[PDB]
């Protein structure tokens, strides 16, 4: 098989019908997807997307155009990797723990007794954030954790992890942005990867 | 001067004319051949449906 992580951008990149995305297949013609501008959920590269959706259900995610991150390209994750929310196993409802089964509950009584819990737990609780949240997401877990529960056990770490790394981040990575590019990838003599496939 | 009165004779007139109202539901009126009525689906004379979904409709 063609087997490479970048096949779909040989779909995008077709200027005919020849290659076409299985996924995508006759499942609709331009003028009835409504396309959005989004980011790739799964890696740490950013790439500028166009998400295109019929009838409420995401078809494709197309490459998009962001010379300074992704030009025109993506890995075949960000590409197909959107069936995720619809696979049947997405929480619709908000869900309480009654007689030891996971029974859909309202918003008002989910709520009520999460607070209840949490003011119950005072400053003996914990906050595991991973890594799929948004900064905006992240920021309200940390402001949560830190004035609602008055509790500095926050981490987005969900995967194997040090206290040398909280210190390196800390140190070399919080509040340090655009320090290097891709630009600067491109042009940079040598490259030295560590603990790091691309 | 009975100028003025002509509408009378062309109701007059009318009132033993036969109507000319078509005889719907009982007996609907002629519509145009070319008139766009319902959309309809067609298959090909061995029963295949014509209809290769390409949306352009
Ligand atoms: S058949 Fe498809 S690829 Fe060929 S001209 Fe028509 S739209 Fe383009
Ligand atoms: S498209 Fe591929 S490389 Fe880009 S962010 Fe998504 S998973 Fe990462
Ligand atoms: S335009 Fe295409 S999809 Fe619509 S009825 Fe005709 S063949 Fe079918």
């Amino acid at each position: 098989p063609f087997q490479s992580y970048f096949s779909g951008n040989t779909v995008q990149i077709c200027p005919v019908g020849a290659l076409t995305g299985t996924a995508y297949r006759f499942r609709a013609r331009p003028f009835d997807l409504v396309s959005s501008p989004s980011v790739c959920e799964h890696c740490a590269s950013g790439c500028a997307q166009r998400t295109d959706h019929r009838r409420g259900k995401v078809l494709r995610r197309l490459a998009g155009d962001e010379p300074e991150v992704n030009e025109e390209w993506n890995c075949d994750k960000g590409r197909w990797a959107f069936t995720y929310a619809t696979v049947g196993d997405r929480i619709t409802t908000p869900m309480l723990r009654d007689g030891g089964v996971l029974r859909p509950a309202s918003w008002s009584e989910a709520l009520t007794v999460a607070a209840a819990g949490l003011l119950t737990a005072a400053g003996s609780t914990g906050v595991l954030v991973g890594g799929r949240c948004t900064v905006e997401d992240a920021y309200a877990y940390a402001k949560f954790a830190r004035m609602v529960l008055n509790t500095n056990d926050v981490d987005f770490r969900a995967r194997p992890h040090s206290a040398e790394e909280a210190e390196f981040l800390a140190a070399h990575v919080a509040g340090q942005t655009m320090g290097l590019r891709y630009a600067e990838l491109e042009n940079a003599p040598t490259v030295l990867l560590a603990g790091f496939e691309p | 001067f009975l100028d003025a009165l002509a509408g009378f004779a062309v109701t007059l007139g009318s009132m033993f004319k036969k109507p000319i109202t078509e005889g719907y539901p009982e007996k609907p009126g002629p519509v145009a051949p070319r008139y766009h009525g319902r959309h309809q689906l067609n298959r090909y004379p061995d029963g295949l449906e014509k209809c290769i979904g390409c949306e352009l409709c």
